[PDB]
Parts: C-alpha cells; structure tokens; sequence
RNA sequence: GCAGUCAAGCGUUAUAGCGACAUUGCUUUUUGAUUCGAUGUCGGCUCUUCCUAUCAUACCGAAGCAGAAUUCGGUAA
RNA sequence: UUCAUCUAGACAGCCGGACGGUGGCCAUGGAAGUCGGAAUCCGCUAAGGAGUGUGUAACAACUCACCGGCCGAAUGAACUA
C-alpha cells in the first residue's frame, strides 16, 4: 500500500496543454528549411517534427497515467473513500480517455511519418505535417472536460491523510457535536475544528500517539445520522467505511446533556443501528460532557 | 371506409404531440406542445369546452381510466404526464383537475393507468413511480433499477385497458 | 449668459435635427 | 426580567426542532427537548409545513408561537395532504385556492404590510403564490394581478 | 461528479442495508488479502525485494532483438 | 497536513498584513501592463497575446450582447 | 489613447432619465391643486423603514421626495415663475433633503405629530457623540461590550482587515477570533464624530442617537400665505 | 547587456525587382477579380457646421420653388 | 482536410453574395484494457567559433506552492 | 465623424439611502439575493435585482445595480484617418 498519493504532476487543461508541447516543438527544434535544399533534408525536416510533437503528448498522457492510483488495485478501504469521494465510474472513465488519447496521437504520429516518406516537394510535406499536428490538436481538445476534472482530483487526492488500514487504530464516531473533535484534539495534535454546530467536520482527520511505545493512529469522523444508506450522503459514507473497514477499537460518544441537538433515545437508537458496523472489533461506548450531566443523575 | 378525411381538429396552437380515443369511445384527447390538453366529440368533430390548462411544459402521453374500474353512469378520467415532471388527472365531467402527482425530479416519459387503481410513471430520472389513487395519488413505490432514462413501459394488460369492452367483433 | 447662451445653442441644434 | 426573543425556521409538527437553537440555547440554560416539545406544541396546525416559529424567553421559560408568513398561509391553503420528507420529495405546489382565501391571507398579513389598500396586500399575497407556483380561482396569479388592476375584482374592505 | 459545481450529494447505488454492506466489504477485503499473497509470492520475492539493495537487472543484450529489425 | 489545511490557515491565521492592498494595487496596474506588453512583447509572443486580446474583445461582446 | 475605462456591470436596473423628473414634477403640480396645505419636510439620513413607517401612518396624505431643484422648479423659483401666490418663499425655504406633504389634515395634528415622533437612529458623521464606547481587552465580538459576553457571539474572522486597515483600530488574530491587547477608546461624549468613528459605532450596530423628522414651513392654499413652524430646528 | 544582430536596411536588387515582379501580378489578378466577382454597388450636412438651419432652409425653398418651376 | 452551423463586420434596399472570432460531424469511444516500397548521398576523428528557439547553473513570477520535491512561465548564451 | 447626458445640475469623488411581502418554491446535514434547478411577481418608492461581487458552516457585514445631498461646467461611448 502506499497510502499518499501527493506525488502527482501537474495536470494542464486542453489549450494550456496545447500551447506548451506546440510552443516546445517551435523552440527544440530547428525552424529554417529551403525549398532549395535536398528533398530528403525536407522530409526529414518535417519527420521530426511530426515525430517529436507526438513524442511530447504521448510523455505527458504517460506522465498523468502513470501518477493517479489504480482505484480497484488499492486497499479496499482507500478504494471506497476514493469512489465516495471522486465517482470512481468518472475518475476511470477519464483515465480511459487519456489512454485513448495517447494511442491514437501515437497512431497519427506513425501514420503521418509513413506518408511524409513519400513527399515529393516542400509544399507537401509541409501539408502534411500540419495536417498531422492539427490531428493531434483535434484529439487533445477533446480532452478538455477529463483534463479539468483529473486536475481537481489531483489537488485534492494529494491533501487526503495517510490512513494505514492494517495498523492500530481508534476509530470515533457519533452524531455530530457530541465531542469529537474534541477528544482528537485531547488524545492527539492533530488541529480539527471544534465548533458548536453540526458537521463542522466533513472528512476524515487522522491523529497519532503513543502508548506503551506503540504507535497508535486515531481516527475522527464526521457525524452519522440515524438514516438508511439509501438515503444516507457521502459525507456520513466516509464515517460508514471507515467503521466497516477499518478494524480496530470504536469509540462511541454520547451526550447525555442533549446540548448536541439529539436525545438520548435517539442516540441509543443510532447505536443500535450501527451495531451490525462493528463486528469483530473492539467497541466502548464513552459518555461525553459528564460536566453538565452525569449517567448516575439521569432518569 | 372511403380514406377520405372526415373531420379537422384546430384548437391548439402548437404541436400536438399525443392522441387518444377513450376506452368507451366517447371523445378524443388530445395533448400539445404549448402545455394543453384537448377534449373532442368525434362524430360532431367538435371541442368539448375549452382546453385543459396548468402543465407548464408540453404534454408526453396520456392514458384513460379503466372501464372496468369506472363504475356504471360514469366517465373515465384522463391521466396526462408531461416534460415538466407531473401527473395531472383530470375529471372531464366537471372538466376539473383532482390530482397533482409531483415525486419526478425530470420529465416523465410515459403514464399508465393499470387495472388495479393504480398509476405507473417512468420518467428521465432514471425511476418508476407507482402511484394508487385510492390513497389520494399517493407515490406508493419507487422503482430504481435503471441508469438512464427509462424510455417506454408497458403493462401486460394495455390491450384490454386500451379496447374497454369492445372486441374484434365490434359489437 | 454663457450657460444660457449653451442651452439656446442646444434648443436650436435638437430642432433641427428632429426637422 | 428581560423578554428575549429568537426566531427560527422550521417544519412544523415535528418534535426536536432545536437543532439549530443550540448555539442559542447554550447561554441561556434552557432545555433542547423542552424547546423542541414546545416548537412541536405551538406547530400543531401547521404539519409538514416550513413556518416560522418565535421564542419568547422570559426569566427562565421559552414559549413558542407561530409567525404568519405569505409562503406558509399559501401552502396551508393548498390543502395538501401531510407529507413525510423519507416519502415524498420535490413536491410541486399546484393546487387551487380561491379570491376570498386570498384575501382572507391579505388580511392576516394586512397588520404587518406597507400595502396602503387591501388590493396591495392582496397583490402582494398573489406573487407570493405565483412564487410557490399555485393557481387561483383556476388562473394564474399574476393574471388576477392584472384583473385587480383593470378594475374587474371588487376589494371588499375598503 | 466532483468540484467547486459538484451536485453529487448521494452514491449512485446505495447497498441494500448495513448487514449487505458490511458483508461485501468482508468479501473485498478477503480477496485483497488473498490477492496480495498470490502476488507476493512471486513479484515481491523477486523484483521487488531487490530494489531494497539497489540492485539493477543486467541489460538485454541487442543479440536477443535479433529478428524484430524495420 | 491534511484536507484544506490553506483555508483551515487562513481561517485561523488571517492573510499577510498587506495582502489586501497588495492586491489592489496589482489589479489597479494591470491596464499598464496590458498596454505594456502589447506595444513591448516582439515576434511569435506579440501575436499570440494580439490574438487572445481579440477573442477576449468578441467573447466580452458576446457576453455583452 | 491614455484614458480611465469604465468599468462595466451587467445588472437588472438602468438609469433613470428626464421622464422620471418630468413625472415627478407632474405629481407634485397636480398635488397642489388637491391638496390644501403643503408642508416642507427635512429628511435627512433617512432609512427607508422610517420614511415608509411615517407614509403608513399619513394615509390619505401625498409625501413627495426627489431632487430639490426639481421639487423648486414645480413650486416655481421665482415671483414671476410661481405655481400659485406667495409660493416662492415656500420654494426658497427648501434645503437639503426635501420631501412634501400635501395634505387636507389639521396644522395642530401636523405639528404635534412631528413633535410627537422619534426613532432610533445611527449616530451620524458631523454630529455628537450620545454616549462613550470603549472595546474592552481580549477577545472582541459582535456587540463589542454592549452585551455580556458569554450570550455575545466572537466577531467573525472576515472583517478583521476591515477593522486593521479601514477603521485603524489594532487588531490581532488568535485562533481565528479578533483580539485587542488593550481596551479602545472609540468616542468620547458631546464630541463631534468622524466618518471613522461612525463606521465603528455602525459595525458594532450601537444606535444611541434619536432620528427627528425636522418641519421648516407649510403653504396654505386658500390663505395664500407660508407661515414658519420651527419644528425640530434646534 | 549583449546587444544582438541588427536587421540590415541596405536595398538588395534582387529583392526590389521580385518586388517589383510581385506588385505587378497582384495588381493584374486584383483586376481579374474585380472584373469577375459578383457584389452589389451623401453624408449631408455636417453636425458641428455653423450654417446648418441656412442650408436647410435654403435647400427646402430651392426644392419648393422647383416644385413649381418645372410643372408650370 | 472536407461538409456544415453562428454572426462582429463588409455589401445592399434586390431580407443576394463575401465573412473574423467561435462551433459541430468524420477520422476516434467510453471503466486507464492490451514494423508495409525514403531510388540517391551518409557516418566518424581532430579542432574553432557563432545563434537562442535555455537542458543545467543565476535571479525572478504563477500554481492547493505546508515542508521536501515538481509543473508552467520571464530576463538570461 | 456619428450618437447620446447636461444649472428642474454633465463626468469623477465623498457621504447617505439601498426598503417590505420574504428566510418566495424545490432541494440540502446546513443554503436567509450570492453551491444548485426552475419562478422571477407584487407592494412602497427618489430609488432599490426575488440580486453585481467579496464574505459566513448558515446568518451577519461590505459592495454595485439604482436614487439622493455636497461640489459647479462641460462629459461619455462607438467608429474613421
Ligand atoms: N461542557 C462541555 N462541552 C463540550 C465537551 N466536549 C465538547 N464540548 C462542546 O461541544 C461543542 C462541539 O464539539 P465538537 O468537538 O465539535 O464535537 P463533534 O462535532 O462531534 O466533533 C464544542 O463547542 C465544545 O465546546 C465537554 O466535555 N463539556
Ligand atoms: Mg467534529
Ligand atoms: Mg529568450
């Protein structure tokens, strides 16, 4: 696993794209051919040029392919965040359609080289090299919507925290302001907001510590609310995956003080709805805000 | 007989985009592009009144009410669906619209009047919706199998819906 | 005197353009 | 004592409706479930319907009333039957409300409005329902708009 | 599908219930775990592990590219 | 750091002291540069920036329009 | 070449031309037939609330507003120009934000309503300070002290450049929450106060101050004569 | 500070004759084209000019007394 | 490239004809899977200098640029 | 060159107003003009968008579309060479 994936170069939108392997074929290399000189000078004149072009765009498809992870090849918790997050149907349909692109520019490139063999004036060669450029500039406009949402994908793929599925974990979890982000900010240094309204938190936040010189990762979540996944959001599906994938010990929080906006009947409700969520793993349920209210002076 | 033309329909003002004898034979609907709904007399070949009024987007299909379901002295009511993503139901004796069924977030393809008081609806965001109008046209189920528009539906007893009680005999 | 020696100026140039 | 007053927006007949009053409620001391129990009681006429709801505190104490507004007289009007959000969704607002509803609105909006006739309040009324989408009197509102301008509705109270 | 003007709020086919979705995050989970041991028999044991100590393959040899000439 | 650490910064942080009004005076220099670059950039990046300063001119009248 | 270029909006509303003044010019000669005193009404700094407030209360009278030289032109700027007799001085006695209301009331009505009436205002530029403000030390938030602390909510992180920078008041942020190291005095009582100052008392919302619709005169139609009332004109 | 080559604006011979050569095409296939092509084929008074209300009086009486003049 | 669409203009009083900028279809369709006829000139060695259309080194600007690293760009031989 | 605006006050600038039904309907964990989808109406106006942008988790706040006060005389746009 490789749980970070910050190392991922720049994706440029279409024209921006165009503009630099075009303006990079214009400057790296040479410019003044004659239509005095020998027609095979001519020709390899164009062949170059055509070939290098292709070369440009077929470096930078492999450079983008190669960067983004392959989502059904990853850990099954990293594969879930990354669908809930991204619509893994869209994120490899784009990637799809960079693949696509680069085997038909190399397909042109060989093409048109193969046809530039046969040029038999400058005039020629020189339609024909355009012809194979404006070519690849049709099938990389093409890719304006992709390149624009692999670009946002990138940047925020590259902030996401690095979650190892397969070390100690102390997942939390609840209704939203119950105390969350609070006990990560008193177990850990990790600086999640601490706000009094719901879903302050909206992703995953990841802290450390140690403790019987282990390390431990804890995991604090946004808030579950007591809904079927059929009508449940994305936001509340990164709380639920982690749960079913991660294993390890849950903490439940409840607030007895009912300052979070939810009863406490509602709260054992939710609990016993998630139940079939953590099976297998280690579970505690901690009551929150016993500085308000007590468990022992309930009703 | 002769296919010879025998009367013209010219109320609307747009495209008439759907026809529809009534199961009894009585009158001709027919649903437009400028958002109306038309009722016709086809041996006078005359409208019955003024047009249907209150969808906002152009009628897609119109289905009738049973004969079997509409009880004796009665005249069947015509269910109409519509880009604008609503069932309306109109009563045509009093020429009134009852019932407003609104759950479809895009346009409604098709809608059916089934056999058993109730009402199916495929629409372009990608579900079918069963509606009974004994519980005051309530969306009774949501069918969600599709991932694109559904098209069309049909119901294994749309012949029978469609003829009423007639028969290849005419009679 | 100058402003409405500037205004009389503007009367006259409106009608003769609306004749 | 001080009279405090906070004001929300809610669907009514539903108990628990403070979620959004605990970042108010927390200075005072007062109790969610008794806010919601209260913001429940005073919804009573009003189920299924997005009303705005006001609390009056006074000493230690939050009592809940109804303020009238345009949008939910038009839908309480419409007579539509009540609703849960997990079964229906996206609801269009199409039904019909009649002249003497709508000026029986005007005038329970009338205390509150800049309209110096009852025929103001009562065209303000009708682009609120054109706003929810309705008919009235089977027309379209801002068509009964142009009537009361032609001169063709009589305003009773004038 | 995802941005500053995402309008995707809700997966597209939510599982049937918690009972569902946790057993098929056991399956996955299960054939990832059987999947890296079929695999790290072998890469893992091999190319991979020599990456640890710097080590490269030694290159082809042109004489092996004999018959794929233009 | 992790999620949007920047905004979470600038939320709690604020911006440099003289962002504001650096900024300002940036936008406020840009017809000079425009300008600038227009009688000043030579060979194939004159023309280029002549023909995007057209098709900015016919999208604004577009948009305008 | 070498000119400022305007900067272009695409909005709803456009510009009002010579037809709205003509309008307005109309009404306010056809309200000096119908109507049988015209009194003259300083209005300045108005909020909107206040002005329609003070409509709704004169039902069945006429309150005009506009600009002042064409509220003088339809009352007539000279002797030889006026609309009815004794009406120039009526006109001449308009200064700065006029409004006009025709009416058929009553002078004692008039006058004791206009006596009678005050709201709460904000302290304006050029005017006097109604009380001493000072934003004590520590966190400052949205009512600045006007109202304990623990019911306040913190001021929001967005206008602390506004504070810095445009009302020089020094500012610092601590986990996203304006801060203050000492207490800062704002105004002083009985002193006159600046744009500066008035935005400050303006953002925190404190209105101290009393609003007065101020009355100059009034022209009776039958009498023809413009009798000075002198109300609010301390 | 490194200066570069500077374009020469010394007038070669050749050059000028092919300009020549060039210029006398062009003018004979505009020709061409403006005889082949297919296309179909008063200002007034100016604003600022003082005189403006004159000339048009002017002009309005030369037309009314031509209206006559001609008929009888 | 071919075939269209739009229209800021040009043209006209016959709502013909030219037409910038944009844009569609074909080539090329969705899950990142899995070598085809150069008909006539070419490579080295040693060694010098020039161009900039800059790969590195210098100084800058932008970018979800935290750090580290990298991408795009400016002056620069 | 042609259009417009102008001492019942032109262009810049400063100050003030910028309202009420209303937090319009749907949708949202939240969405109050300003993530979105469809309405885009009425009142009171000197004028004020069911909002031009910044901003908030939502409000708030600022802005500009428009109007007014001070100032007092020419100004703005599009073309041609
Ligand atoms: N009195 C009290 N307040 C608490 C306690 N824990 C949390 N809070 C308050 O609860 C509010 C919301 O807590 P938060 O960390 O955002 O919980 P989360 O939303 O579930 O992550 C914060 O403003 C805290 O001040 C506690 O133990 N006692
Ligand atoms: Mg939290
Ligand atoms: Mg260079």
């Amino acid at each position: 696993m490789q749980l970070s994936w910050k190392d991922i170069p720049t994706v440029a939108p279409a024209n921006d794209l165009l503009d630099i392997v075009l303006n990079r074929t214009q400057r790296k290399t040479p410019t003044v051919i004659r239509p005095g000189f020998k027609i095979t000078r001519i020709r390899a004149f164009y062949m170059r040029k055509v070939k290098y072009t292709g070369e440009g765009f077929v470096e930078k498809f492999e450079d983008i392919l190669k960067g983004f992870p392959n989502i059904n090849d990853v850990h099954p918790f990293h594969r879930d965040l990354m669908d809930t997050l991204y619509e893994k149907n869209h994120y490899k349909i784009s990637l799809a359609a960079i693949s696509r692109a680069k085997s038909l520019v190399e397909q042109v490139a060989r093409d048109y080289v193969r046809l530039l063999k046969f040029g038999q004036s400058l005039f020629q060669c020189k339609q024909l090299k355009r012809a194979a450029l404006g070519r690849m500039a049709t099938i990389v406009k093409k890719l304006r919507d992709p390149l624009a949402y692999l670009e946002q994908v990138r940047q925020h793929i590259g902030r996401l925290p690095s979650i190892d599925p397969n070390t100690r974990t102390l997942l939390i979890c609840g209704y939203p302001n119950v105390g969350k982000s609070s006990f990560l900010r008193c177990i850990t240094k990790s600086d999640v907001d601490v706000q009094p309204y719901a879903f302050t938190t909206k992703s995953l936040y990841v802290g450390h510590f140690d403790y019987k010189y282990l390390r431990f990762q804890a995991i604090d979540t946004p808030g579950i609310l007591d809904r079927p996944t059929e009508e449940m959001n994305n936001i509340e599906m990164q709380s639920i995956y982690a749960i079913a994938h991660l294993r390890s010990c849950v903490l439940y929080f409840m607030d007895l003080s009912e300052q979070c906006g939810f009863t406490i009947e509602a709260q054992v409700k939710l609990f016993h709805s998630i139940k079939p969520l953590f099976a297998n793993k280690s579970v505690m349920v901690v009551i929150n805000k016993t500085d308000i209210i007590r468990p022992e002076d309930l009703d | 007989d002769t296919q010879t033309p025998m009367h013209t329909l010219k109320g609307h003002y747009n495209w008439v985009l759907c026809v529809s004898w009534s199961p009894d034979g009585e009158v001709i609907a027919t649903g437009s592009m400028d958002n109306t709904i038309r009722l016709w007399d086809p041996k006078s070949g005359q409208c019955l009144g003024d047009a249907l009024r209150g969808h906002s987007k152009w009628i897609t299909s119109l289905s009738w009410e049973p004969i079997h379901l509409v009880k004796p002295g009665s005249k069947p009511r015509l269910a109409s669906s519509s880009k604008d993503g609503t069932i309306k139901i109109w009563d045509t004796v009093s020429r009134v619209c009852q019932y407003t069924m609104s759950g479809h977030t895009n346009s409604v393809s098709c809608v059916k009047w089934g056999g058993q008081g109730l009402l199916y609806s495929g629409s372009h965001d990608r579900t079918v919706r069963v509606w009974d109008i004994n519980s005051q046209g309530r969306c009774i189920n949501i069918l969600k199998s599709h991932a694109h528009w559904v098209n069309h539906l049909s119901l294994s007893t749309d012949y029978a819906l469609r003829i009423g009680a007639f028969d290849h005999t005419g009679k | 005197t100058s402003w409405e020696l500037k205004k009389q100026k503007r009367l006259e140039d409106k009608q003769f353009k609306e004749r | 004592n001080e009279v405090k007053y906070l004001y929300l927006r809610a669907v009514g007949g539903e108990v628990g409706a403070s979620a959004a009053l605990a970042p108010k409620i927390g200075p005072l001391g007062l109790s969610p479930k008794k806010v919601g129990e209260d913001i429940a009681k005073a919804t009573k006429e009003f189920k299924g319907i997005k009303v705005t709801v006001q609390l009056k505190i006074q000493n230690r104490q939050a009592a809940a009333s109804v303020v009238p507004s345009a949008s939910s007289l038009v839908i309480t009007a419409l007579k539509e039957p009540p609703r849960d959000r997990k079964k229906d969704k996206n609801v269009k607002h199409s039904g019909n409300i009649q002249l003497d509803e709508i000026i029986e609105i005007a005038r329970q909006m009338r205390d509150k409005s800049f309209g110096r006739t009852l025929a103001s309040v009562t065209k303000e009324i009708l682009g609120t329902a054109q706003s929810v989408g309705c008919r009235v009197d089977f027309k379209n509102p801002h068509d009964i708009i142009e009537g009361i301008n032609a001169g063709e509705i009589e305003i009773p109270e004038n | 599908a995802f941005g500053p003007k995402a309008q995707r709020k809700r997966p597209r086919l939510a599982a049937s219930n918690l009972e569902d979705l946790v057993k098929a995050t056991n399956e996955d989970i299960t054939k990832y775990e059987e999947k890296q041991v079929l695999d790290a028999t072998l890469g893992l044991m091999g190319n991979q592990e020599d990456k640890e100590n710097g080590w490269t393959s030694a290159a082809k040899e042109a004489i092996f590219s004999k018959g794929q000439s233009k | 750091p992790q999620n949007d650490y920047i905004e979470r910064h600038i939320k709690q942080h604020g911006k440099r002291l003289d962002h504001e009004e650096r900024k300002r005076k940036r936008e406020a220099r840009e017809s000079h540069k425009i300008s600038e670059r227009a009688q000043k950039l030579t060979g194939w990046k004159g023309k280029q920036f002549a023909k995007k300063r057209y098709a900015e001119k016919v999208s604004m009248r577009k948009k305008i329009k | 070449r070498s000119k400022r270029s305007k900067l272009v909006t695409l909005a709803q509303t456009d510009k009002k031309g010579r037809e709205n003044k003509e309008r307005i010019f109309d009404e306010v000669r056809e309200a000096l037939d119908t109507y049988r005193y015209v009194w003259v009404l300083h209005l300045d700094d108005v909020r909107t609330p206040v002005l329609q407030e003070i409509r709704t209360s004169w039902a069945g009278s006429k309150l005009i507003m506009g600009k002042r030289k064409v509220l003088q032109k339809a009352l007539g700027e000279k002797r030889e120009e006026e609309y009815k007799e004794n009406l120039y001085q009526l006109s001449k006695l308009c200064s700065g934000v006029t409004g006009l209301l025709f009416t058929d009331e009553d002078v004692n009505t008039v006058k004791e309503y206009f006596k009678s009436y005050v709201r709460s205002d904000y302290s304006r530029p050029n005017t006097k300070a109604p009380l001493t403000f000072t934003i004590p030390e520590g966190i400052v938030y949205s009512r600045g002290g006007q109202i304990p602390a623990e019911e306040d909510v913190p001021m929001i992180h967005s206008l602390e450049p506004t504070m810095r920078n445009k009302f020089e008041i020094p500012t610092k942020i601590k986990a996203g929450k304006i801060t203050i190291d000492s207490p800062y005095l704002v105004c002083t009582e009985g002193e006159k106060l600046d744009v500066r100052q008035a935005l400050i008392l303006k953002q925190f919302g404190i209105a101290a101050s009393e609003f007065k619709v101020k009355v100059s005169a009034y022209y009776d139609n039958d009498s023809s004569t413009v009798e000075s009332t002198n109300i609010n004109m301390e | 500070m490194r200066v570069r080559k500077r374009q020469s604006r010394r007038t070669s011979t050749k050059l000028k004759e092919g300009i020549k050569k060039k210029a006398s095409a062009h003018r004979k296939k505009e020709k061409k084209m403006a005889k082949k092509d297919v296309t179909w084929r008063d200002p007034g008074i100016p604003s600022n000019f003082p005189y403006k209300a004159k000339i048009l009086e002017e002009i309005e009486a030369k037309k009314m007394k031509d209206l006559e003049e001609r008929e009888l």
